């Protein structure tokens, strides 16, 4: 079993309101491929049927 | 073109740059995006009441670290505040605090 | 066919398409898995207040 | 077995319908973070930080800068809440 | 009869592949425009909500 479970942040009553702050830049994320065209091809009724 | 709003167009994590390159029947992509790793929990204050309408936007970043009143960016500890918030004083609920 | 021995015989025959369509959905319900996870990791990844 | 007891699926074996990858307890943990999250996200937080607000200031924050109605005018308004609750209650 | 039987599972055969191969077609349609749905609910996740 997966508890997938997020980072908590408490709720104040109080007028001052907790924050979560970064402390490290970690850049970087993979890519995604579009898929805009499709092979081009055409068929020949002698060759085939 | 330019970074985008986390819509999920972009790729996960906040967006810097996007590349596009060649790729067969379709397009790939290079790219750097922000992540946070590691998340400090500090409480952040609103401005003070001193005299008459003292009390100040806590700035264009929801950031305002208590310290001794200094305003805070998205990421690491406060700086010394020079007017980065730059707001005209506003009616604000409750006493000492805009809150 | 109800489990008749002759039936299953006559279907070896044409058992590949057979084959090809039990692949065929095997792979939307594989596709289908993947983007409930795609979608629901959008959703999480968040620091959200209990 | 309960078709022991008596959309066929197990009955002709034709086919069958499989789970769906997720347990109602696991969508609606999903379904409970985003509601939590919500406040925060919305004021200036974006995903690199979060702000620990309440509701009610959440949905002034939102109020007070599309509308011409800010700090003293939306606090002069009254029963915003419960225009809300009442829309909530009639769904 | 075995060879009335091979006219009977000729016919029959022939329209159970074909409706099977609807099936198969019809979830292939449905799950594709399922794809796109999933796109667009986690787009307006990312927005609205």
């Amino acid at each position: 079993i997966a508890f997938n479970h997020p980072i908590q942040v408490d709720q104040l009553n109080s007028s001052y309101f907790k924050l979560s702050i970064p402390t490290n830049f970690s850049f970087g994320v993979t890519q995604e491929y579009i898929q805009t065209t499709i092979q081009k091809v055409t068929v020949d009724c002698k060759q085939y049927v | 073109k330019a970074q985008s709003k986390r819509s999920g167009f972009c790729g996960q994590g906040t967006h810097i740059v996007s590349f596009v390159v060649n790729a067969p029947n379709g397009l790939y992509f290079m790219h750097v995006g922000y992540y946070p790793s590691n998340h400090i929990e500090v409480v952040s204050a609103y401005g003070l009441c001193d005299a008459a309408n003292p009390t100040n936007c806590i700035a264009p970043v929801n950031g305002y670290f208590i310290k001794t009143n200094n305003t805070r960016i998205v990421d690491e500890w406060s700086y010394t505040g020079s007017s980065f918030y730059a707001p005209e004083p506003i009616t604000s609920l409750n006493t000492k605090y805009v809150a | 066919c109800n489990g008749f021995q002759k039936c299953e015989q006559l279907l070896r025959e044409y058992g590949q398409f057979c084959s090809k369509i039990n692949q065929a959905l095997h792979g939307a319900n594989l596709r289908q898995d993947d983007s409930v996870r795609n979608l629901f990791a959008s959703v999480k990844s968040s620091q959200s207040s209990p | 077995d309960d078709c022991m007891q008596q959309i066929c699926a197990q009955y002709v074996a034709g086919y069958k319908v499989l789970p769906p990858l997720m347990d109602v307890n696991m969508e609606a943990a999903y379904t409970s973070s985003l509601l939590g999250s919500i406040a925060g996200v919305g004021w200036t937080a974006g995903l690199s930080s979060f702000a620990a607000i309440p509701f009610a200031q959440s949905i002034f924050y939102r109020l007070n800068g599309v509308g011409i109605t800010q700090q003293v005018l939306s606090e002069n308004q009254k029963l915003i809440a419960n225009k809300f609750n009442q829309a909530l209650g009639a769904m | 009869d075995v060879l009335e039987q091979d006219a009977q599972i000729d016919r029959l055969i022939n329209g159970r592949l074909t409706t099977l191969n609807a099936f198969v077609a019809q979830q292939l349609v449905r799950s594709e425009s399922a794809a796109l749905s999933a796109q667009l609910a986690k787009d307006k996740v990312n927005e609205c909500v």
